[PDB]
C-alpha cells in the first residue's frame, strides 16, 4: 500500500557493496520484487519473491526480507549497476501494484567545486520581448548545490527553473543550469543580476553578477 | 524469446483520446494478467491498470477510473488501453507489463514504453539565442513538442559540451541550454516536429 525506500541516494565506487532497503506499512502477504531502471529505458526485473534472481540477473544481486522489511544487495558494484532501483508489491486482491519511490545509486568521486558563469539575456532575445538570465554550474561533485537569484538585492522565488546533466561518463561530475525568466519590461527596471552558488567544494558562497 | 512491443503514444490536446497497444510474443498470452504502468516526467513508476488473463476482470488506479479502459484480445495476443478525456497530468511514458511466470506478483517482462503527451500547446519551432576557462552556449527556447537535438560545429566539437535536459516552462513550451567550455563556435539545432534547423554561430 505504501513502500518506503531508503536511502534516497547511495554514493558508492565500483567494487563496493550496495544495500538498499524497502519497508512496507503492513505485513505483505507476498514477498517483494525489485527492478533496475536506467534513464529512458523500461524497468528490468531483478528479484522476485524477495530472494529469487530473475532471468539473466548476475550473482552479485541478492535480496532478502520478510514481513515488512526487505533489502536488495549488490555484493560488488560494476559500472553498469549505477542506476535507479525500485521495490514493488502486489496482492492477489485488490490486484493493484505499489512501488517504492526508488533509490538512486550514484558514482562516488572526489569533491569538485563548480565553475560558475552567468549569462545576461541576449539583445536578440530582448527584441523578442522576453528575458532569460542563465546561471551555469559546471562540473561539480557532489550533486547537492544551491543556486539563489537576486535582482537588485531582492531574492527571486518561483521564477527560475533548473536542469541537471547525468553524471559525466568520463569524470563523474554534474553540471547544472538555472534560468531566471523575466518580462523584458521588468528586466529593464533593474540593474544588478546575481547568481549565488553554495556548494561543498566552495569554502564560502560564490556570486557571479552583472550590471544591466 | 519473450517480447512486448508498444505503440499508440502521441501528442494530444486535453479532452482528446488515445489508444495504446502492446503486442506480445514468445509466451502463451492468454495465461497472464497484463498491466499498464506509467512514469510521469522525473517521477517513479506508477501503476495504472490490470486485466485478467481471460479479459473478464479489470481494476484501475483511482486517477483513471471512468476515463481509461483496459482490454485485451487473446486471438491477437494484444493488450490495449483506451484513454479518453485526457488531462495534462496524464503526460507520461506508458509501459505494459506481464505478470511473472515464476511469481505473478512481480512483472517479469516490460514493453519498451510509449509516450503520452497531453498539452493544449501547438507544434512550434525553437528560437535560438546566444549565451556569450570561458563558457558559451545556445539557449534553445520555446519549442514544442520534445525533442530537439544539439551538436557543436557540426559534431566536430564534443569535449566540454553539456546539453541539459529540456525544461517544460509554465507557457507549455520547452526550453534547454547547451553550453561548452573552451576559433568559431556554432550550435547546430534541429527540432524535427516543426522541420526547424538552425546553425547558430555564437560570437
Ligand atoms: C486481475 C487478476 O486478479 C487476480 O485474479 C490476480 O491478482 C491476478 O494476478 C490478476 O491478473
Amino acid at each position: 500500500g505504501q513502500l518506503t525506500q531508503s536511502p534516497a541516494t547511495l554514493s558508492l565506487s565500483p567494487g563496493e557493496r550496495a544495500t538498499l532497503s524497502c519497508r512496507a506499512s503492513q505485513s505483505v502477504t507476498n514477498y517483494l520484487a525489485w527492478y533496475q531502471q536506467k534513464p529512458g529505458q523500461a524497468p528490468r526485473l531483478l528479484i522476485y519473491g524477495a530472494s529469487n534472481r530473475a532471468t539473466g540477473i548476475p550473482a552479485r544481486f541478492s535480496g532478502s526480507g520478510s514481513g515488512t522489511d526487505f533489502t536488495l544487495t549488490i555484493s560488488s558494484l560494476e559500472p553498469e549497476d549505477f542506476a535507479v532501483y525500485y521495490c514493488q508489491q502486489r496482492d492477489n486482491w485488490p490486484p493493484d501494484a505499489t512501488f517504492g519511490q526508488g533509490t538512486k545509486v550514484e558514482i562516488k568521486r572526489t569533491v569538485a567545486a563548480p565553475s560558475v558563469f552567468i549569462f545576461p539575456p541576449s539583445d536578440e532575445q530582448l527584441k523578442s520581448g522576453t528575458a532569460s538570465v542563465v546561471c551555469l554550474l559546471n562540473n561539480f561533485y557532489p550533486r547537492e548545490a544551491k543556486v539563489q537569484w537576486k535582482v537588485d538585492n531582492a531574492l527571486q522565488s518561483g521564477n527560475s527553473q533548473e536542469s541537471v546533466t547525468e553524471q559525466d561518463s568520463k569524470d563523474s561530475t554534474y553540471s547544472l543550469s538555472s534560468t531566471l525568466t523575466l518580462s523584458k519590461a521588468d528586466y529593464e527596471k533593474h540593474k544588478v543580476y546575481a547568481c549565488e552558488v553554495t556548494h561543498q567544494g566552495l569554502r564560502s558562497p560564490v556570486t557571479k553578477s552583472f550590471n544591466r | 524469446l519473450i517480447n512486448l512491443v508498444e505503440s499508440g503514444g502521441g501528442v494530444v490536446q486535453p479532452g482528446r483520446s488515445l489508444r495504446l497497444s502492446c503486442a506480445a510474443s514468445g509466451f502463451t498470452f492468454s495465461r497472464y494478467g497484463m498491466h499498464w504502468v506509467r512514469q510521469a516526467p522525473g517521477k517513479g513508476l506508477e501503476w495504472v491498470a490490470v486485466v485478467s488473463s481471460d479479459g473478464r476482470t479489470t481494476y484501475y488506479a483511482d486517477s483513471v477510473k471512468g476515463r481509461f479502459t483496459i482490454s485485451r484480445d487473446n486471438s491477437k495476443n494484444t493488450l490495449y488501453l483506451q484513454m479518453n478525456s485526457l488531462r495534462a497530468e496524464d503526460t507520461a511514458v506508458f509501459y505494459c507489463a506481464k505478470e511473472g511466470g515464476d511469481n505473478k506478483f512481480s512483472f517479469d517482462y516490460w514493453g519498451q514504453g510509449t509516450l503520452v503527451t497531453v498539452s493544449s500547446a501547438s507544434t512550434k519551432g525553437p528560437s535560438v539565442f546566444p549565451l556569450a576557462t570561458a563558457a558559451l552556449g545556445c539557449l534553445v527556447k520555446d519549442y514544442f513538442p520534445e525533442p530537439v537535438t544539439v551538436s557543436w560545429n557540426s559534431g566536430a566539437l564534443t569535449s566540454g559540451v553539456h546539453t541539459f535536459p529540456a525544461v517544460l516552462q509554465s507557457s507549455g513550451l520547452y526550453s534547454l541550454s547547451s553550453v561548452v567550455t573552451v576559433q568559431t563556435y556554432t550550435c547546430n539545432v534541429d527540432h524535427k516536429p516543426s522541420n526547424t534547423k538552425v546553425d547558430k554561430t555564437v560570437e
